């Protein structure tokens, strides 16, 4: 999303809500899948977008250092990681593209820039693991934003790169096939 | 809506502990002199011990796999402790953990496994988000075996899946890293030198070099 100007997203955001993005999730394409050289993701004005807020970034296994870096770049500090375990009709069976493990597992990083101390950022009723199973592709499950719903009760979301999937209340998303 | 499946492997269904009990203090010594080349090493890291000041680069055959331990919150700075030392990240397996006071919770029972029996009654109950309750905005329930490659006895790649459930230490005072894990290592690399570092006198295993210190 070189291309994309994200100048449009802060004037109409600042000016409608006074108040930047209080939480940010993100399924970067990877270098087909969106053909994203990795640099380019990695180099795109998040800071700007949210002042004081956490961010979620899905980091494959294969691309999980590599993301760890990216966040820590952006001015946050790595908190926690939700962990999803995919649950097929019965049991916790996952795909065996694993090169030396069999992966049946996808990590979401949690990390916090800003003070996040005020009464809105409830905390401590969270879970670190997911137990749904794989969705319709490719999705990532419900109790997510359920989730991030009982960190920021009341507050603006945005995710980034978005196939308008999943369409939500209060979520703005910026996405290339929408 | 999943129960059993996952606890068969994890718990349940190698005993006997003895190809070196090297002894020592590893903050005096150095780890160069000892037998190599190896092609896998298992670090139980759950104690957090510093490893920065850890010579593993030599010891290590170009070619080898590395195993490391953090119970819940260093996850970030293992990696690049690694680095530093020359490994490049390459799995994840999370052992999730079901705490066991939860489990015997309900209906009411108490001892002990008595739990594991039952989780044919019990499955019908609870789902797997329920008995993952645990003794940082989370109550992590995990440990995550850290995985990394350092250069460019069942062979077959997926052979261990990363995910595992336990139930919790029945006793607070318990330090120890489930022998499965073990068994992770063992079917994965068929390279007979493997190695242990800071292990116990009860963890030393068969055609693993075990290098320990007192206490």
């Amino acid at each position: 999303v070189t291309k994309l100007n994200f100048q449009a997203l802060i004037d109409a955001q600042m000016r409608h809500a006074g108040k930047m993005f209080d939480v940010i999730m993100m399924d970067p394409p990877w270098q087909a899948y969106d053909s994203l050289s990795d640099e380019k993701i990695q180099n795109m004005p998040i800071q700007s977008l949210q002042q004081d807020g956490f961010i979620f970034v899905w980091a494959i296994n294969a691309k999980y250092r590599v993301t760890i870096k990216m966040i820590e770049n952006w001015g946050y500090k790595l908190v926690d990681e939700i962990t999803w375990v995919k649950k097929t009709v019965n049991g916790k069976i996952a795909k065996g593209h694993g090169f030396y493990l069999q992966h049946a597992k996808e990590s979401c990083l949690i990390g916090v820039k800003g003070d996040v101390d005020n009464g809105r950022f409830k905390k401590n009723i969270a879970s670190d693991v997911i137990f749904s199973e794989r969705r319709g592709q490719s999705q990532k499950p419900e109790e997510i934003y359920q989730y991030i719903n009982q960190l920021c009760p009341n507050g603006n979301y945005l995710e980034i790169f978005a196939r308008r999937n999943n369409l939500h209340d209060n979520w703005v998303s910026i996405g290339n096939e929408l | 809506d999943k129960v059993t499946c996952d606890n068969l492997e994890v718990l349940l269904q190698y005993e006997t502990d003895q190809k070196i009990v090297v002894l020592k203090k590893i903050l005096g010594t150095d780890l160069s002199q000892y037998a190599k080349g190896v092609q896998g090493i298992f670090i139980d890291n759950l104690f957090k011990k510093d490893l920065k000041n850890l010579d593993i680069s030599k010891k290590l055959i170009s070619n080898g796999i590395l195993f490391i331990w953090s119970d819940k919150s260093l996850i970030n700075e293992i990696l690049e402790t690694m680095e530093n030392k020359g490994f490049t990240y390459i799995e994840n397996l999370v052992v999730v953990q079901l705490s066991l006071e939860q489990a015997l919770e309900e209906l009411n029972k108490h001892m002990k496994e008595q739990t594991e029996d039952a989780v044919l009654d019990n499955l019908d109950f609870l789902q797997q988000k329920v008995q993952v309750k645990d003794l940082k905005v989370l109550n992590q329930s995990k440990q995550v075996l850290i995985m990394f490659r350092k250069f460019d006895l069942e062979l077959r790649h997926q052979r261990t899946p990363d995910v595992l459930f336990d139930i919790v230490n029945n006793g607070k005072s318990c330090l120890k890293t489930k022998e499965y894990i073990y068994q992770t290592i063992e079917t994965l690399l068929p390279k007979s030198q493997l190695m242990e570092i800071f292990a116990q006198k009860d963890q030393p295993r068969k055609g693993w070099i075990s290098v320990c210190e007192n206490k």
